[PDB]
């Protein structure tokens, strides 16, 4: 539910 | 748990469109940075598209052989992603896959000037060339249809065990062949009848095949 | 313009361990993720953000992320991991998305599997459709290499002959099929016709004649 692309980066 | 289902993939000529559409469920789909990803023939993953979440200002980004004649689009309130296809290319031919880390099954685009042709079905007779160990072997032969796919099932997918459906051969005319082979028992030949059900989604088709021992 | 680099192949025994790296310039700032994908399947995470492991990936899969390189890791290694793997993450800007090439996982040591052939004449209501094809299916075999040859009498022949690449089927055993298409004249003109194929230094020859 809570993996998928969310634009974070490092 | 999550799914995401493509749609809209079919065959369509060089310079021609499609809008491929993506139903997302299962995550918080206002929150995602979606992408298509595409997969030619034996080949690797190729990103196609992104577009941000509208939050972040839903910015769009394409892969340099697609940009300009594709457009990525959601709409958040259905749950649903869009890329419109245009120009199209014999080399866009590919499964196109929606993903957000998570994967849709795909729906397979294949860009070609080659009309939509039906199959040729002829059965494949048990003989006693294709018996042994008291099992026998008998199929359906799918000649010459385009664009992929094609399924099979058996005696109205009643008969599920012992199927054998092989992959597409891609002929040198554009055409694709396949058989489906089930192994029954030898002394059921005289008494059971044997249907091999074909059917080409694309081109609107269905045919019921007997196969009778020769 | 960016790119992931990711090794071709990696082969390993059974319950030793795999390391598929995948190097690139923007990893030190982008997180990477990590796919498998299964033969005729779509692609399923099981490395999320360097390395977060996806609810339901086996313990075995990890993965970890310094400096230019991600790692995927699978230890004590089965067979039915053998699949293609691949690693994504996006440019040093996170404009673009940029995939690795895969990287095939082969399971060393899986046991060899001689090939069944059925060889099929053609039907009789394709020769009154006047066309003729011999179908020669082959199933059940490891490793995924074959050789077909027809024969029409002693003779080969190369034209009219479609065969396809081997794929691997459901017990990780690949399957392929070949086809003759003659003419109905063709088929009756000869005494036989033969389809043989080879695999692991053994030959399979399977006969069909136009008056049986």
């Amino acid at each position: 539910m809570d993996v998928f692309m969310k634009g974070l980066s490092k | 748990e999550v799914q995401l289902v493509e749609s809209g993939g079919g065959l369509v000529e060089p310079g021609g469109s499609l809008r491929l559409s993506c139903a997302v469920s299962g995550f918080d789909f206002e929150k995602a940075w979606m992408s298509w990803v595409r997969q030619a023939p034996g080949q690797g993953l190729q990103w196609v598209a992104r577009i941000k979440s509208t939050a972040d200002g839903g910015t769009t980004s394409y892969a340099a052989p697609v940009e300009g004649r594709f457009i990525i689009s959601r709409d958040d309130s259905r749950n649903m992603l869009y890329l419109q296809m245009n120009s199209l290319k014999t080399e866009d031919t590919a499964v196109y896959y929606c993903t957000s880390a998570h994967w849709g099954q795909g729906t397979l685009v294949t860009v070609s000037s080659a009309s939509t042709k039906g199959p040729s079905v002829f059965p494949l007779a048990p003989s006693s060339k294709s018996t042994s160990g008291g099992t026998a072997a008998l199929g359906c032969l799918v000649k010459d249809y385009f664009p992929e796919p094609v399924t099979v099932s058996w005696n109205s997918g009643a008969l599920t065990s012992g199927v054998h459906t092989f992959p597409a051969v891609l002929q040198s005319s554009g055409l694709y062949s396949l058989s489906s082979v089930v192994t029954v028992p030898s002394s059921s030949l005289g008494t059971q009848t044997y249907i091999c059900n074909v059917n080409h989604k694309p081109s609107n088709t269905k045919v019921d095949k007997r196969v009778e021992p020769k | 313009s960016y790119e992931l680099t990711q090794p071709p192949s990696v082969s390993v025994s059974p319950g030793q361990t795999a390391r598929i790296t995948c190097s690139g310039e923007a990893l030190p700032m982008q997180f990477a993720h990590w796919y498998q994908q299964r033969p005729g399947k779509a692609p399923v995470i099981v490395v999320y953000k360097d390395s977060e492991r996806p609810s339901g990936v086996p313990e075995r899969f990890s993965g970890s992320s310094s400096g230019t390189t991600a790692t995927l890791t699978i230890t004590g290694v089965q067979a039915e991991d053998e699949a293609d793997y691949y690693c994504q993450s996006p440019d040093s800007t996170n404009t673009y998305e940029v995939f690795g090439g895969g990287t095939k996982l082969t399971v060393l040591s899986q046991p060899k599997a001689a090939p069944s052939v059925t060889l099929f004449p053609p039907s009789s209501e394709e020769l009154q459709a006047n066309k003729a094809t011999l179908v020669c299916l082959i199933s059940d075999f490891y490793p995924g290499a074959v050789t077909v040859a027809w024969k029409a009498d002693s003779s080969p022949v190369k034209a009219g002959v479609e065969t396809t690449t081997p794929s691997k089927q459901s017990n990780n055993k690949y399957a392929a099929s070949s086809y003759l298409s003659l003419t109905p004249e063709q088929w009756k003109s000869h005494r036989s016709y033969s389809c043989q194929v080879t695999h692991e230094g053994s030959t399979v020859e399977k006969t069909v004649a136009p008056t049986e």
